[PDB]
C-alpha cells in the first residue's frame, strides 16, 4: 500500500487533486420553488454527485486497497455525511445561506417549504459559520472528508474473520496518516503544539455534530421514501434501513 | 451487485 | 464573568472529574435469567430511570458547566443523555469481552439482546465501542474526559464561546495525560484523534437507539419521557 | 418541566 508510504505534502496534494467539481442544479428562478420541486432539486443535485463521489473515492489514498465489500459499506454509511460537509464548506462565504450550487443559494426560510428539514438547514448553518470563525483552510477540508469515508462505518463491518480485523487495521493505519497530515499543516500555519492539539480536537468534534446532521437527515429521507429519488440513491437510503 | 458495486468495479 | 475552571491546573481537572463520577448502580435482583421483550426493557429502563439522577448531578460537578445559564444546561443534557449512558456501559464493560455489564448483577451478550426487535444491532456496536475501547487501553482518566466532552460538545451547535474555551481545556487535560504515560508527541496526537473519531460512533448508536426508544413508547417515568420527547420533537 | 428542578436541588 502506498497509502502508509506517502509524505504529508504528497497526501495533501493527492486529496486536493482528487477534489470533485461543483455541480450545477436546473433551478429555474421563475418557477415557484414548491416543496416538490425544492426536493427534486435536492435530489437531483445529490444524485448526480454520488457519481462524482465515488470516483472521488477511489482516489482517497487506502480506499482502492480495501475489499470491494468493504468500500461499499463505508460508502453507504457515509455518502450524506460526505455530501453535508462539501455543501457547508462551500457555504462558508456566505453567512446566513447553503450554497447547494452556485445557482442554488438558500437561506432558511425556504426549507421550511419542506418541513421538518428548517432543523437541519439551523444545524448546516451553524457548522459552517463554525468553520467560517476556525478560518477552516482548504487542505484542512480534504482531510477532514477523507476522515469521515475511512471512520463513518469501520465499526459497522461484519468482520466474520480474523482476516476481517486486518481489514480494518489498514484503515486505522491510514486515520493515522491523515491525523500526521492535519497536525503537518497546523504547524506550518505557524501554530504552536497546545494550539495545534486544540484544532485537531475542535475539527473533529465537528464530525460528530456532521455525524448526528446525516443521521437526523437519513431518518427523514427513508420517511420521505414512503411519502410520494432514483435508483443509486434508492439503494443508497435502504441501506439504513 | 447493486450499483454502487458496480460503479466502483469499472474499469 | 470568568469561570472557574479555566483557571484550573490539568491534575486539578483530573482530580475533579474523577470525584464527580457517578456511582455504579444494581437492577432488580430478580432478572429471571430467561428474558421476555418486555423483561428486557423493564430492567433497562428501570436502570436507566434511575441512572439519570446521578448523571444530573455528575454534570453539575463537570467543571464549567454551572457557569452555564439552566437553559444551556437543560438543552446540553437533553441532547447528551444516551450518549453518556452507553459511554459509561462500554467503559464498563471492557473488561468483560463478549458482554455488556449493564449492571453488576446484570451481564448481557448478542443473544439475550434479540429478545428485542433492532437491540442486537446496537448491542452489536455498543460491543465493537468497547472492544475496541480494550484494544486502545483507555485509563479511567482520558474516560473521564471524554464522557465530559459529549456532555458539552453534542448540544454546542444546536444553540457559545464559554462552552468551547472548556473543550480546549479538556483537551489539553487529555494530552497532559498522554504525555505523563510516555507517548511521542505523534502518538499523543494520533490517540487524541482516535479517541474522539469513537465519538462520532457513539453519537451513532445514541442517534439509533433514541429512534428506537421514542418509537417503542410509541408503539418510563416523567423524566425519562420528557427526556425522551425532546429528540421525538424533531422526528 | 422536571429536569429544571432537579438542576437546581
Ligand atoms: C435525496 C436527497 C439527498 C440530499 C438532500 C439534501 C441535501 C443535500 C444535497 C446535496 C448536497 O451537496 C448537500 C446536501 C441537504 C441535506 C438533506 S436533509 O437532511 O435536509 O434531508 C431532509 C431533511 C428533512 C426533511 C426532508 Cl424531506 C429531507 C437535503 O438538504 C435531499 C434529498
Ligand atoms: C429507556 C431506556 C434507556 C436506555 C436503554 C438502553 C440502554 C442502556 C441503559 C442504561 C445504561 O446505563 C446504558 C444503556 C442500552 C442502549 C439502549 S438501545 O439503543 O439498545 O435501545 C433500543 C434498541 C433497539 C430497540 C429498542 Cl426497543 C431499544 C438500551 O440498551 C433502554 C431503555
Amino acid at each position: 500500500s502506498l497509502a502508509l508510504s506517502l509524505t504529508a505534502d504528497q497526501m495533501v496534494s493527492a486529496l486536493l487533486d482528487a477534489e470533485p467539481p461543483i455541480l450545477y442544479s436546473e433551478y429555474d428562478p421563475t418557477r415557484p420553488f414548491s416543496e416538490a420541486s425544492m426536493m427534486g432539486l435536492l435530489t437531483n443535485l445529490a444524485d448526480r454527485e454520488l457519481v462524482h463521489m465515488i470516483n472521488w473515492a477511489k482516489r482517497v489514498p487506502g480506499f482502492v486497497d480495501l475489499t470491494l465489500h468493504d468500500q461499499v459499506h463505508l460508502l453507504e454509511c457515509a455518502w450524506l455525511e460526505i455530501l453535508m460537509i462539501g455543501l457547508v464548506w462551500r457555504s462558508m462565504e456566505h453567512p446566513g445561506k447553503l450554497l447547494f450550487a452556485p445557482n442554488l443559494l438558500l437561506d432558511r426560510n425556504q426549507g421550511k417549504c419542506v418541513e421538518g428539514m428548517v432543523e437541519i438547514f439551523d444545524m448546516l448553518l451553524a457548522t459552517s459559520s463554525r468553520f467560517r470563525m476556525m478560518n477552516l483552510q482548504g487542505e484542512e477540508f480534504v482531510c477532514l472528508k477523507s476522515i469521515i469515508l475511512l471512520n463513518s462505518g469501520v465499526y459497522t463491518f461484519l468482520s466474520s474473520t480474523l482476516k476481517s480485523l486486518e481489514e480494518k487495521d489498514h484503515i486505522h493505519r491510514v486515520l493515522d496518516k491523515i491525523t500526521d497530515t492535519l497536525i503537518h499543516l497546523m504547524a506550518k500555519a505557524g501554530l504552536t503544539l497546545q494550539q495545534q492539539h486544540q484544532r485537531l480536537a475542535q475539527l473533529l468534534l465537528i464530525l460528530s455534530h456532521i455525524r448526528h446532521m446525516s443521521n437526523k437527515g437519513m431518518e427523514h429521507l427513508y420517511s420521505m421514501k414512503c411519502k410520494n429519488l432514483s435508483d443509486l440513491l434508492l439503494e443508497m437510503l435502504d441501506a439504513h434501513r | 451487485h447493486k450499483i454502487l458495486h458496480r460503479l466502483l468495479q469499472d474499469s
